[PDB]
Order: structure tokens, then C-alpha cells, then sequence
């Protein structure tokens, strides 16, 4: 969180956060609703092991997010494909 | 210490 | 049946039919095939084959409904597509056209 | 004559891609900017000297197509180097 | 400027570029030997001349200003030069697509493009979000490429991931399965193995 509040912190950040994702459902959300806000290599893998890994709580904690789930996740992992690609 | 406990 | 079970067709030619064409998925062959069902003589199929050898809105309505009826109708699917782009290559092409995804959003 | 340049550069950005996908698979069992940038000057180049050549006096150069297949190498490597930069280098050691 | 003053036009343009002020009255009129099968001619074989001549600031609007104009031969060598000149000094992109609507040309010119270029693709793809885009596939299947290739296609990706592999199994596996999202089972019992 301090690093956030502080382009390569950031990176190091969400980095971090996948770690933890990895290490641990509610968690993996807020992660993926991060990332969309976010919106190389490595970053692609972890993305990736994030769409491997991937109820009511979780569901309810999306719906404050947005204030259907799973599938703006695999448009968000398009995208940053995408972006890999591109770059 | 904090960062090698977190890639823990 | 010995030869379903370890993974023919002439005893075949001589659903099921529907599978082994799924199989199959040349030209001479497809000809061959064309012929035994002639003498035979489901009709979906018949029609592609017509029109592969080759009105043109009912063979792609029966295909369409044999898709229905699954990568084997996907591939068949797409070589429709292949061949109804090789024979553009307005109205009534827009009529017809009424990875895949990807291949129609440039076609249009 | 900078079209032999650009030439060399095609070549050992290359094998340059190539050393790092190769590494790559060797660990699951530095480029910059600076590079993607190059291949943009270098396209510029060939478009300059593509243009030079077909007003010359006597007439159009012979090598049209010859740039414009160079062109098109150009144009890869700067995708592939633009891929590896833009996040595909840190995913090297993951299964795809 | 004192024994100029149709025809002491055209000398003081001649004169004045063996350049600002020399095409300007150029245009706004309407080495010998060049000269002579330019007046045999007779805006195309001018700046054409021209160019050739410098070949340089000059040349290169001369040539760019004339093609710009005019828009099998001559649209060619036109082509070339000014994507040439532009990739020295887009261009890619406009040519290409001007072309399409000589095709072993064309796969020459992107022979030469091919990093500039592949950043020229992304933008078009980008933007875009048949000939033309089987040639950039044979292009690229001539890491760095199967990317390549993938952004392009954006099947043809999968395909050759896939052989590609027939650290770097697991990237392959987990792209191949966040871009199909039968596959994805195989995918993941070969990981597993």
C-alpha cells in the first residue's frame, strides 16, 4: 500500500500482491479489481497463474467494487496480452 | 527482513 | 466395430456415417464418398458435398443445422467460410454472410 | 548505403531476440526502450532511401522490393522486441 | 533576378537549385540530359529529377509534395521512395493500405522493415480494434515470433505456440489456456505430468 502511494514501484507492488494471491478467494478479487484500475515477462506469468488459480462474500465485495466477475478478469488478462504483445 | 518474509 | 473400439469406411459405403465424415475432416476421396451415397440413394451433408463439388442459401442453412447437430462441424463450419470468401474474391453477399469471431469482425 | 546498415542491425537484433527466448527456456528447466526505438529510426531509413531511389537520375533504383522485404523483417523484430518489452520478458520461465 | 527580367521562370528555377526559392516558382509556374527528358516530358518527372539530383531537405519535399499530388511503375518507385525517406527521417501503414485497395514488392519493402516496423503493426492493429494480411503472416513465420505472430492474428497464435513446444512449458500452456477462455484439460493434465 505504501509503495502505491508513492511505474516500477507499482510493478514491484503487484508483483508482490500476486505472491501473496499464490501463497493464500475475496483476496484474489481485490487483486484482479486492482489490476483493472492498473489498466513484463513476469508479469504475464503471474497473470497467467491468476487465471489457473481462479462465494456470496466474494460476489458481494465485487459488487462494492463495481459501485460478470470473472469474465471482465479474462478481459482484463486480454488486454494485458495484449499489451505484452505490443510490446 | 519484512520482504523475505513476505516471498515466504 | 473392432475398428471404433481401436481408434472401414469402404464397409461403411457399403449418426455413424456422420462420425467418419467427422473423421475424415481429399478431393478424389470426398468424390468417391459422394458417389456411394449416390448409389446408397444425413441430407445436409449431401448438400455441402454437392455444392463442395460445385439454392446456395438452403446448402448453407442444412450446414449450419448440421453444426447444430463438435470440431468436426466447427472445421466445416470454417471451410464453408474459406469457400464462400474464395467466391467473393451486395445484397445478396451480405444475405449470405448472415479465430472465428476474429475472421468476421475483419471481414467487416 | 546505410540500407547494408540496417541490414546489420536486422541481423544481430535478431540473433538478439533469438539469445533471449533461448534463455528463456533454459531457465524454466538487457533490452531497453533503447532497441525499439532503433528499429523505428531504421524503418525511417529505409523509407528515405526507398524515396531517394525512385527519383534518381537515370532511373528508379532496382532494389524497390528488396527494401521492402527489409522493411518487413524491420517491422518483426520491432513486434517481437516491442512483445518482450512490454511484459513477455518476466513471463519467460512460465508455461504458456 | 536582373536578366531574368514563362521562360525566365523555368531558368531562374534551374538556376536558383544548382532550393526553397527555386520550388516555389517551380510550382507556381506550372544533369542537361535530365533537363532535356524532363522538357520532353512536359510535375511528376521534375520533382522526380530533382530528387535524384540531392540524392537532400529539397529532394525530399519535392518528391513527397509530387507523390502526394499525383495520388504500375512509377507509383512503385514513388512508394518506395517516400517510405524510404519517411523510416530515415506511419508512412508504413498509409503506403500499405493505399497499395491494397506488385505484391512480391510489397513483401520486399516489409523484408526491409522488418523493431520500427513491428511498432507500426501494433499501432495498426490498434486501430483497427485479406492480401495485406496473409503477407504479414508469411512474413512473420519466416518467443520474438510466436509473439509476433500472435499479435498479429489478433488460432494462428495457438498453432504455433503449439509447435513451438512440440519455464517455457508453463508460459506456453498458460497463454494457450487465458486465450481459449478441451483444450484447457489437456493443457493443464500435460503441466500436471
Amino acid at each position: 500500500v505504501l509503495s502505491q502511494f508513492y511505474d516500477r514501484e507499482d510493478w514491484g507492488q503487484a508483483l508482490r500482491l500476486l505472491l501473496l494471491l499464490i501463497e493464500f478467494h475475496y483476496l484474489v478479487l481485490l487483486v484482479a479489481k486492482f489490476l483493472y484500475p492498473i489498466f513484463e515477462d513476469s508479469v504475464a506469468t503471474v497473470i497467467e497463474v491468476i487465471e489457473t488459480k481462479w462465494s456470496n462474500l466474494y460476489e458481494t465485495i465485487i459488487e462494492a467494487d463495481k459501485s460478470a466477475t470473472l469474465l471482465k478478469n479474462l478481459r482484463k488478462k486480454l488486454n494485458f496480452k495484449l499489451c505484452q504483445a505490443f510490446m | 527482513d519484512w520482504v523475505e518474509q513476505l516471498i515466504l | 466395430l473392432k475398428d471404433r473400439y481401436e481408434g472401414s469406411e469402404v464397409q461403411n459405403l457399403l449418426d455413424l456415417a456422420e462420425m467418419a465424415i467427422v473423421t475424415s475432416l481429399v478431393q478424389n476421396n470426398e468424390l468417391k464418398t459422394l458417389r456411394e451415397i449416390l448409389n446408397e440413394f444425413v441430407s445436409i451433408n449431401v448438400f455441402e458435398v454437392y455444392l463442395k463439388l460445385v439454392q446456395e442459401t438452403i446448402d448453407s442453412l442444412i450446414s449450419g443445422m448440421k453444426i447444430f447437430y463438435v470440431a468436426a462441424c466447427c472445421n466445416v463450419m470454417s471451410q464453408e467460410i474459406v469457400s464462400k470468401i474464395l467466391e467473393k474474391n451486395k445484397a445478396k453477399l451480405l444475405e449470405l454472410p448472415l479465430q472465428d469471431l476474429m475472421k468476421c469482425t475483419y471481414k467487416i | 548505403r546505410r540500407k547494408l546498415v540496417v541490414q546489420w542491425i536486422a541481423m544481430a537484433v535478431d540473433m538478439w531476440v533469438r539469445e533471449v527466448e533461448r534463455r528463456g527456456a533454459m531457465a524454466a528447466a538487457v533490452m531497453g526502450s533503447w532497441v525499439s526505438e532503433l528499429l523505428g529510426r531504421a524503418d525511417q531509413v529505409l523509407t528515405q532511401i526507398a524515396g531517394t531511389g525512385a527519383t534518381l537520375r537515370g532511373g528508379a533504383a532496382s532494389d524497390a522490393e528488396e527494401i521492402a522485404s527489409l522493411r518487413r523483417t524491420v517491422k518483426g523484430l520491432k513486434r517481437s522486441v516491442d512483445m518482450l518489452l512490454g511484459g513477455e520478458m518476466a513471463r519467460m520461465s512460465f508455461f504458456r | 533576378e536582373n536578366v531574368e527580367c514563362e521562360v525566365q521562370e523555368f531558368m531562374f528555377a534551374m538556376t536558383l537549385f544548382s532550393f526553397d526559392q527555386s520550388y516555389e516558382i517551380f510550382q507556381l509556374h506550372d544533369i542537361w540530359k535530365d533537363l532535356l527528358c524532363t522538357f520532353t516530358v512536359p510535375h511528376s518527372a521534375f520533382y522526380y529529377q530533382l530528387s535524384l539530383l540531392f540524392d537532400q531537405e529539397f529532394a525530399l519535399k519535392c518528391i513527397s509534395k509530387s507523390a502526394e499530388y499525383s495520388l504500375q511503375d512509377f507509383k512503385e518507385k514513388q512508394h518506395i521512395h517516400y517510405l524510404n525517406l519517411l523510416i530515415h527521417f506511419e508512412v508504413l501503414d498509409v503506403l500499405r493500405l493505399g497499395h491494397e485497395c506488385r505484391t512480391n514488392f510489397l513483401q520486399l519493402l516489409l523484408q526491409e522493415d522488418i523493431d520500427f516496423f513491428s511498432t507500426l503493426l501494433r499501432l495498426c492493429n490498434a486501430h483497427s480494434d485479406k492480401i495485406v494480411d496473409s503477407i504479414l503472416s508469411q512474413n512473420l513465420r519466416s518467443c520474438f515470433k510466436k509473439l509476433y505472430c500472435f499479435r498479429m492474428l489478433n488460432a494462428a497464435a495457438e498453432v504455433l505456440y503449439q509447435y513451438i513446444l512440440m519455464i517455457r512449458k508453463r508460459k506456453c500452456y498458460l497463454m494457450v489456456i487465458n486465450v481459449l477462455s478441451v483444450t484447457l484439460t489437456d493443457l493443464r493434465d500435460e503441466l500436471r505430468g
